[PDB]
């Protein structure tokens, strides 16, 4: 870019703004990383639900098999009284990230039931009780994925600003400072020095001419 | 210090017609010609239009195509320096392709080898025609491949199924002109025909 | 005692006169353009401003005992409030904790009730420190980490 005092001021302002924006983006990325760590911890904690509720559902299934032998299956698939599975979605916002929220049958709205099997009460209390845990796990996984993507984007932007933009601007500021002070200021003194030399030469010539008379 | 704001350079460029500017970065990367294709310029391209026409009608157009490819490569590099190699359009990927080839196989010259000490003009013409033909065939495949996935995303597949012709394109610069003018022109023509047939068949196979 | 008023051209300190007088003196009380735009009549940017030897004025015999403590607490809390406002500009302000809102309201009160002194509202240092304590007492007694012991018990009770 062309070096000038106004250009130097503009470059300094751009560097200051870049530093401020980098700090703000680092803060946002840190907050998003904290939220992602919390979501990962929650998912790890709720992973054990997928084992506990599964064991309970297995026990209920064994009890139902011992009660009525082979389930009807086929047309109605049997094995349950609840869980008319229908899923509804919601969008929450955390640190500017649109974290989805999930609700479904036996874990929210859109649920219905009718009759059931012999142990259908037990099956609902164990096999259909895992529905809430599954919905929570799905919501946690979706939130973790969204947070990971947002954190990756923010970290890429922050790293680019720290490495490329600021280190691009600062050499430009140094070159602009050098071009002005290193050349224009030096030339101004040299021009004036040569002018003073011309004046001194004129005075000396006048004095010598007067003395020769 | 390399700055082109020096009084000598400014006064020279105020009157010189053709200007082969050089970049220190390319010299650092052992490029050798070191001619920065983005800043250099030549006002004499207008006068030599008659010579180009009586030589080859293709060159006047493939030159513009190559210049456009270079400008697009510069813009893409500027974008990817911060966005990242992902999320690039397959057309943009095909543009960066053969732009790498033009950089490392056409503009680059060793200048201390039996092959790159001298280079006849029409040899460079055939090199440019081959590179532009590769670019045009790739973008023709991108335009229509019996589906968007089969049209443009297939560059990775091309990199393998067409790898031999790509290697021959990048290695066609290694042949010394002292090996006989008809020999080199025949080799260039054969390479062009082989690449054309292979890529046309591949674009006409499964799509 | 000198309080020379110096104009810094182009609103920067790199100018030869301010940069030259910086070494000779021992402080800098900047007037900030943005605060003037924000219509705060004394636009003194307190956080950038400092006195290189402000410790001598603070003491027991002179002034009041809690001067240094309240000064440091005000400094730190202002910085925190500015940082929290910057964060709320980008985090949507829904995720801010209770302490973040406390610092936000403290920053607003400090800008609109403390700095914005009237052109003729003469304030003795004692009532100025009373105002400082009024702003400070919003935070819990345990939250004012920078305040030493035996001072919170003295003044935090109001």
């Amino acid at each position: 870019v062309v070096p000038t005092v106004t250009m130097l001021g503009v470059m300094k302002s751009r560097l200051v703004g870049a530093t401020r924006g980098h700090a703000l983006l680092k803060k946002k990325s840190d907050a998003l990383t904290v939220q992602f760590r919390q979501i990962l911890k929650n998912i790890v904690t709720t992973k054990e639900s997928m084992g506990e509720v599964m064991k309970d559902s297995s026990f209920a299934l064994i009890e139902a098999k011992y009660v009525a032998g082979e389930n009807i299956k086929h047309i109605v698939l049997e094995n349950v009284q609840n869980a008319s599975i229908k899923v509804r979605s919601r969008q929450e916002n955390i640190a500017g990230v649109k974290i989805p929220k999930f609700e479904y049958f036996t874990d929210g709205e859109t649920k219905n039931d009718l009759t059931g099997l012999a142990r259908g009460g037990q099956q609902v209390q164990q096999c259909r009780a895992a529905y809430v845990k599954a919905i929570e796990l799905l919501v946690e996984l979706a939130s973790l994925q969204t947070s990971f993507l947002t954190l990756d984007e923010a970290i890429k932007t922050t790293n680019r600003r720290v490495n490329a933009l600021e280190n691009v601007v600062k050499p430009r500021l140094e070159n602009t400072i050098t071009y002005i002070k290193g050349e224009l200021d030096e030339l101004e003194r040299e021009d004036f020095f040569r002018l003073k030399k011309i004046q001194g030469y004129k005075k000396r010539e006048i004095e010598r001419q007067l003395a020769s008379s | 210090g390399g700055d082109f704001s020096d009084p000598v350079t400014s006064a020279t460029l105020s009157i010189v017609q053709v200007f082969w500017g050089l970049d220190k970065k390319l010299a650092q990367r052992k490029h050798f010609p070191s001619v920065n294709w983005l800043i250099s310029y030549s006002k004499y391209s207008t006068a030599l239009e008659s010579f180009y026409e009586q030589f080859d009608p293709d060159f006047i157009n493939i030159r513009t195509k190559a210049r456009e490819v270079l400008q697009r490569e510069d813009d893409l590099n500027e974008i990817v320096q911060l966005v990242g190699k992902d999320a690039l359009a397959e057309g943009d990927k095909i543009t960066l392709e053969t732009a790498k080839l033009l950089r490392e196989d056409y503009l680059a010259q060793n200048a201390f080898t039996p092959y790159d000490k001298f280079c006849p003009f029409y040899k460079s013409v055939w090199m440019m025609r081959n590179i532009i033909h590769f670019y045009n065939l790739a973008n023709q495949a991108v335009e229509k491949g019996a589906g968007m996935d089969g049209q443009k995303i297939t560059y990775t597949l091309i990199k393998h199924r067409l790898g031999d012709l790509f290697y021959r394109l990048v290695s066609q610069k290694f042949e010394d002109p002292a090996e006989g003018e008809p020999a080199l022109v025949a080799k260039f023509k054969k390479l062009h025909e082989d690449l054309t047939a292979g890529f046309r068949a591949l674009e006409d196979e499964t799509r | 005692t000198q309080i020379p008023i110096l104009t810094m051209p182009n609103d920067d300190i790199t100018h030869p006169t301010p940069d030259l007088t910086g070494y000779i003196t021992e402080g800098q009380i900047y007037i900030d353009r943005q605060l003037q735009n924000r219509q705060i009549y004394p636009p003194i940017n307190v956080l950038p401003s400092l006195s290189r030897l402000m410790k001598s004025a603070i003491g027991e015999g002179m002034t009041r005992r809690d001067h240094s403590d309240v000064s440091n607490q005000l400094y730190a809390n202002y910085a925190i409030g500015k940082d929290v406002q910057a964060m709320k500009a980008v985090v949507g302000e829904e995720a801010l904790s209770s302490e973040d809102l406390l610092y936000l309201e403290f920053l607003d009160k400090f800008e609109r009730k403390f700095v914005a002194q009237g052109a003729y509202d003469s304030r003795n240092i004692f009532q100025s420190l009373d105002l400082a304590w009024t702003l400070l007492r919003i935070f819990p007694r345990e939250l004012l980490h920078r305040i030493p012991g035996k001072t919170l018990d003295q003044y935090y009770s109001r």
